[PDB]
Parts: C-alpha cells; structure tokens; sequence
RNA sequence: GGUACUGCCUGAUAGGGUGCUUGCGAGUGCCCCGGGAGGUCUCGUAGACCAUG
RNA sequence: GCGCAAGACGGACCAGAGCGAAAGCAUUUGCCAAGAAUGUUUUCAUUAAUCAAGAACGAAAGUCGGAGGUUCGAAGACGAUCAGAUACCGUCGUAGUUCCGACCAUAAACGAUGCCGACCGGCGAUGCGGCGGCGUUAUUCCCAUGACCCGCCGGGCAGCUUCCGGGAAACCAAAGUCUUUGGGUUCCGGGGGGAGUAUGGUUGCAAAGCUGAAACUUAAAGGAAUUGACGGAAGGGCACCACC
C-alpha cells in the first residue's frame, strides 16, 4: 500500500506543524508538498472550544496522522514548523512542541528541521488598535 | 466511500548532474483518467532539498529549489530552480553591534537563463578590537555593495547554468566577494543568501537531457 | 516630580521616533521606550531533545535553534514580570541582571 | 476632566453660534 | 591647580593646546621645500596646500590636496623651512 | 520496562500545598544517568524508587 | 650543530576561521611509519527555563 | 502547492547613534541643489547680538476638489459580559488611513528649562574631521591608502562622578558666578474660581484660530519632600484558631 523500498532505505514525507494559540495542524505532504497525505487538527480529536490548542489535542492529533501514513509507506518525516505569522504571533504555539514529540513517539524517522512562520519585510497594521487590546 | 489513495501512483525524483546523490526521492501523482494527464499535473512540482542531502560532504542551511519538467516512465527529470538560507542560519549571522550590507544583481546567463542574486555581508569584529561596535561609513558600504554587484555580475554573465550552479554548491563567490573587500572593510560572513529565477529559456528536450547525462 | 532623568525612554537628540506594535498587546509604543527582549531558544524543548534525537535519520544533528525579537508596551511587562520595579536609589543602575553566572 | 469640558464648552458654543444667527 | 604659570608654559603643552588658544596664536602649518628627485629644480609649497601644484618643465605633480595636509607624490624630498 | 532508581540528593519540596518531595535520580543499573523526580512522602538519601516509566522527568508544580 | 611541536579548513610550525574528549568547566591528546603493550582517560559539577453595604 | 493582481509598509541590522529651524527623517541606483563641523600664514574690514510691524515652514485629526481603495478603522450593525454597557472582549464595517492639488496653524509641538557671550572640578565613553604615534592585518619587502590599536586638538549627542556653588526640595556642572543683588536682548506671570467664557474686532468654505473682559464668588487652591494608613501592585515571612 505505498512505494517500493528496501529496509534500509526511508520513504520521506514532509510534516508541517502548525500550532496557534487557538488550535494545532500536525499535516502530512510529499516531499513537492502538492499531494497531501493526511490531514488532523487539533480541534477534530477533542470536543470543546478550550481544548483545541491545548497539548493533548495535539498529542491525539499527531498519534493518530502518523498512525495513518505509518501505514500508506512513509517511515520518515521532514518537518516544518509553523506560527501563525504575518502581523502576529511569531511565537509557536503550545501543542507544535508536544506534537513533535507525540509522533516521535509513535515510531516515525524524522528529517531535518525547519522552521518556517512568514514573516513580513514590513506588514500592514496590526488588528488591534492605538491603545491596543484591552483585557 | 471510495478510497482515493488507490488511484495513486509513486514516482521517483531524481536530481541533475550536477551533484553527487541521484535520487531525492518519491512523488504520489493520481493516475490517467484520460481526462486529465497525470504527466502533466506532474509536471510544475518545486522540490525543497538540504544541500547536505545532495552532495555528502557540504553545510545544512543551503537549500535549493529543484523543478521536474519532463517525466521518463517513473523517472522524473529535474532542473534547477532557485537557492536560498534556511532560516536559522540567516538568524544566526544578524547581530547587533554590526553593519550588515546587502546587494542584489539581475543577470542574464550565457544560455539566456535569467537570475536574481542576492548577496548578504557583515563588518566583522577584528581580534583585539576593544570598541564595542563595528560600523562601516555608508560610502564604505556603497563601496562594498559595488564590488559585490560587479564580482557576482562578472561570475554569472561568463558562464552557463551548469558552471553557476556548480559555483554555488561550494559557494566560491562569497569566498571571493569576502577576499577582494578586505581592502575597503574586513567583511565577515558572506553568502549568496538567495537565487531566484525570472526567465527561462524556452523549453528544449536535449538540453535537459544533457544537463542529466 | 520628574521620575527619570532619561524619560523612561533612550531619545535623545531627535525629534520623533518610528512607532512600533506591542507583541502582547498591539498597543502602539515608540521603539526607544519599547521593553525589547531578545529570545534565543530550541525549538524543541527540555525532554524533547533526549526524545527525538533517537528518533533521527542522521548522526550528530543538531536542533535548530528559534530566535526571537520581543517589544513589550511598559505594562505587559510588568505583567508578564520581565520588569519589575525597584528602589529609588536601585533604579539608577542600568547594569543588566546577572544571567551570566 | 479638561478635555471633556473644553469639548462640552465647543458643543454650547457652537449650539449658541445656532441659536443666536447675524439674522437676529 | 591653584599653581600654574601662565606665564611660563610647557613647550609641549603649548604643542598640545589649539592653535587659537595659545598664549600667542601660533599657526601650526609651515612653509616647506620640496624637490623631486628626477630633477634638480627646488620648489616652495604650503604645508596644507590646497589645489595642486606643478613643477613647470617636467608637468610633475608635486602633491595631491586632503583635508588635513597636501600629501606629496612618492619619493619627493622635502624640508621644513627655519 | 519496570526498572530501580537511587537518591543521590534532596533538593526541595515541590508543591501548592508543599507536598511533593523533589528528590535527584542515580540508576541503580550502574549507569550514570542523572534525572530529577518527584517523590510523594517521607524521603531520606539513600533509599530505592520503582519507576514504572522509567524515562519521565521532574517539572515544577 | 643544539633544541622544541604537530586536530581539520585557508595561505608558512606565522595570520584568519573552526573543532572533537563526559551533558557543562578544567585538564590531556589528536602530522606520518614501524613495533611494543594497557584500556570502560582523570578531576570537579545544577545542567534546573514549557458586585454591594 | 503552483502561479497572478493590487495597494500599503520598509522588519531584523537600529543604539540613551546620526542629520534637520522645528515639525520630522531608515530598501537599491542615478540626477538636482543645499548644510554643519573640520583644515587653511586665503579674501572682505565691524558688515555684528536680540527682535514689535511683517513674513517662511508647521505632526495627527479635520475640509474642499481630483485619483485610489490592501490593511486597520471613528459612525453604524450585530454577538457577548453585566443589575444596567448605547463600554472594555469579539464578528462585520462607513468616513478616514494612501497619492496628487488647494485650505487649516493647533498638540504633554516637552529638556514642561528663550537666544548671544564670558568664566567655573574631574573622569571615562561616543560621533565627525584633523594631527601624531610602536605594533598588528588587506599574506611575507616600498610607499600610498583602508580596518583595529595608543594619544592630542575643535566642534557635537549623551553619560558617570563631587561639600564648585546653587536650590522650597526633588534635583541641577547649569537651574552655577544672586541682599557681596547690574554682560546684551526678546517673550511673559501676579491667590483660586468665574474663563480662555461674554462681547467687539479679525482669519476661514467649515470646524475653529488669534486678540480677550466684567458682574459675582472664595480661604485657601498648589509645589516638593516626611511619617502613617491603604492598594484588585511587586517581594519576602510566619501559624494545625492556614493547608498539606
Ligand atoms: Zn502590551
């Protein structure tokens, strides 16, 4: 049910990590990243508003992807992580870190590392206001 | 309802000539319907490679951007396409206490390939240096910028595809760049950061299939 | 009763500064007064590490590290506690806390 | 607060710059 | 400090102070002999010598202006005048 | 895997209601692996943990 | 003639980059050959950051 | 993931750094004219300091015409919180934010410190030009020149330090050289309110701007610092009438 490769050798597929203060992608591509190959989020495993980000959903989430492509041939991961970006935040969100971790655990070879959240030369205004966000 | 991943097939992405590693890897293109040919959705893919992937013995943080064009029955040919930093390492070279100079050139090669190159330096701090800050005058840094334009310009507008890119896996020109400088300021580290690509030739079988082998 | 000889603020000699976006807030602050903290990380954390690094396909790969630029408006800081504040006597001194052991 | 009654103090100016018109 | 001469200063200190400051104003510049050494023709120039000057028969440029002092051409011989 | 663990120091007492006892980790396999843990009730140095899940860490309550 | 050393890269046993030894800090060692034996190198060690009254 | 388009904005580098009369001013490259400091055994020979009248520039918002509309976004419309929120939070979203052409002349336009000049303790730093000086480097020797390195000089932005002296004190090398009271000059305050309101005059398309009272009212209003008490501030600390 995959590609045709000896043991030694590892079929890589490419994980971007996207995690937001709101809720998490753990999302699995080719190496052109044009064919997706699986798909779960944070906010699919779980039920509730509150939990979408938090390091469970990310936990489920990450066990259940690699589960998944575990089985369609693709022992290896090459990852890019992701932040929201843009005018936000640069700063990954809590589940990316605990994902990482959770597919780690579930058997898969990881590839190299990056680290990719857009990030502007210069943005255009930020969402909040002169005085800012209050609360 | 009905399983979509039966319906795809595996390929295999294979680099140039030009570096040591032949096969980067495998590519999942849905099969021929005969509505839509499944060679030419394959066709337009960029390919994201780590340079210490393709060739044993060089840096991680050189990534290079790798088109397929034509596809050889499970064999798909790739020419090159663009280069850059990975991000880290571009982090890790900007500090505070330095000038950083930029420049960037756009040149038309000797088979017609057009390229934007960037090229990215730094004052570097000298050994018993007691001053906290190095800083270059800006007509020291226009002088910089200058030579950069013109070295980089002198490599490229020479040669062809082939020899540039081979210029490019070892980074000959930074080196360069970083030798003929050190009259105006001792430069520090200094890279192509980015390649980009504007105009190719148009296509022709053969000389992709030379560029292969 | 003026508080700080310098404003609160590093202007001097000019007249205006280039206004930026609060991290944390998206008040607006001018870069001078603006609380900026630099954050030089891994992008995976503590057990992590020990975790993934058998999990590699390469020998002696080392993590990629996250850096991070931070500008905080007065207030969150002394929120968050990156700043918190001290003597009159104790202000003065603009030597940075001692991470370095 | 000064802002607000050097607003307040407009509004009445203006109301009586209406209510008293070079036609009266 | 709370002695001093001011009557009686230091040559080197008075080396030291601005030229305006001293006890009597000193210009710091002096006129110097120059000489190329291909021909024997002695010629006069300014310590900071502003535009160019030229050996007449040999079209040698003597010196090239700077901010601070003309800097001669190599080679030339030169000799601070009394 | 079940495996044994030994106090080489005490360090302080994680908790809200200062519960927890933050004990520092020796592997009685002779190994000379070092990890902090979290030990509830009374703890002297020298005794034996029995770790369940033997590669955990200590956090800070 | 006497007498030292010597990781890799560049461009000299100089200059400029950059390393491994135990996580860190010390030590120690790392040009070539032949032969010889002796081996879990030694000493220290926080390295901890996810309303109304 | 690939391309395309539009308009905004120039991150990191960026600093108690630079430049400008002040507003203000950071992508590359060229063109156009300015400008301080420095250097000078150049030239003119008092041409100079400050300024009623009068003139030039003047953030944001605002107003008229035009173009343009990505982001953000007053008004408005919902959704929440709430006893009530026409508010803080959130989704949508007009004027405006952007460019060109005419108005407006106001900001906590702040160093809350007019301008020119003279004198008065140190000390390290920095920016710019100059001067001098071993030694490193751009590979091996000669001069240039650049990068560090050690000083000196003149402007600058600042800093630290001090029984210089001030000062109501906070603090200030100017806010010092003040009853031992006089270097030159402009603006300007006279308890608090009433009020920067009424009126007239004047400028503007409009919003407003500049000039600007009185009747009356009132024993304080205020500035620094000092002990308290409090804080929904940050720290520590204890107790089985706190918990584990
Ligand atoms: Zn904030």
């Amino acid at each position: 049910l995959g590609p045709q490769v000896a043991e030694g050798e590892n079929v890589f597929g490419v994980c971007h990590i996207f995690a937001s203060f709101n809720d998490t992608f753990v999302h699995v591509t080719d190496l052109s990243g044009k064919e997706t190959i699986c798909r779960v989020t944070g906010g699919m495993k779980v039920k509730a508003d509150r939990d979408e980000s938090s390091p469970y959903a990310a936990m489920l989430a990450a066990q259940d992807v690699a589960q998944r492509c575990k089985e369609l041939g693709i022992t290896a991961l090459h990852i890019k992580l992701r932040a929201t970006g843009g005018n936000r935040t640069k700063t990954p969100g809590p589940g990316a870190q605990s994902a990482l971790r959770a597919l780690a655990r579930s058997g898969m070879k990881i590839g190299r590392i990056e680290d990719v959240t857009p990030i502007p030369s210069d943005s255009t205004r930020r969402k909040g206001g002169r005085r800012g966000r209050r609360l | 309802v009905v399983d979509p991943f039966s319906k795809k097939d595996w390929y295999d992405v294979k680099a140039p000539a030009m570096f040591n590693i032949r096969n980067i890897g495998k590519t999942l293109v849905t099969r021929t319907q005969g509505t839509k040919i499944a060679s030419d959705g394959l066709k337009g893919r960029v390919f994201e490679v780590s340079l210490a992937d393709l060739q044993n013995d060089e840096v991680a943080f050189r990534k290079f951007k790798l088109i397929t064009e034509d596809v050889q029955g499970k064999n798909c040919l790739t020419n090159f396409h663009g280069m850059d930093l990975t991000r880290d390492k571009m982090c890790s070279m900007v500090k505070k206490w330095q000038t950083m100079i930029e420049a960037h050139v756009d040149v038309k090669t000797t088979d017609g390939y057009l390229l934007r190159l960037f090229c990215v330096g730094f004052t570097k701090k000298r050994n018993n240096q007691i001053r906290k800050t190095s800083y270059a005058q800006h007509q020291q840094v226009r002088q910089i910028r200058k030579k950069m334009m013109e070295i980089m310009t002198r490599e490229v507008q020479t040669n062809d595809l082939k020899e540039v890119v081979n210029k490019l896996i070892p980074d000959s020109i930074g080196k360069d760049i970083e030798k003929a400088c050190q009259s105006i300021y001792p430069l520090h580290d200094v890279f192509v950061r980015k390649v980009k690509m504007l105009k190719k030739p148009k296509f022709e079988l053969g000389k992709l299939m030379e560029l292969h082998g | 009763t003026k508080k700080r000889r310098n404003n609160g603020r590093a202007k001097k000699g000019r007249g205006h500064v280039q206004p930026i976006r609060c991290t944390n807030c998206a008040r607006c602050v001018p870069k001078d007064k603006a609380i900026k903290k630099f954050v030089i990380r891994n992008i995976v954390e503590a057990a992590a590490v020990r975790d993934i690094s058998e999990a590699s396909v390469f020998d002696a790969y080392v993590l990629p590290k996250l850096y991070v630029k931070l500008h905080y408006c007065v207030s969150c800081a002394i929120h968050s506690k990156v700043v918190r504040n001290r003597s009159r006597e104790a202000r003065k001194d603009r030597t940075p806390p001692p991470r370095f052991r | 607060r000064a802002k607000w009654r050097k607003k307040r103090m407009r509004r009445l100016k203006r109301k009586r710059r209406k209510m008293r018109q070079r036609s009266k | 400090p709370l002695a001093k001469d001011l009557l009686h200063p230091s040559p080197e200190e008075e080396k030291r102070k601005h030229k305006k400051k001293r006890l009597v104003q000193s210009p710091n510049s002096y006129f110097m002999d120059v000489k190329c050494p291909g021909c024997y023709k002695i010629t006069t120039v300014f310590s900071h010598a502003q535009t160019v000057v030229l050996c007449v028969g040999c079209s040698t440029v003597l010196c090239q202006p700077t901010g601070g002092k003309a800097r001669l051409t190599e080679g030339c011989s030169f000799r601070r005048k009394q | 895997p079940i495996k044994l663990a030994r106090v080489t120091k005490v360090l302080g007492r994680t908790g809200s209601q200062g519960q927890c006892t933050q004990v520092r980790v020796e592997f009685m396999d002779d190994t000379s692996r070092s990890i902090i843990r979290n030990v509830k009730g009374p703890v002297r140095e020298g005794d034996v943990l029995t770790l369940l899940e033997s590669e955990r860490e200590a956090r800070r309550l």
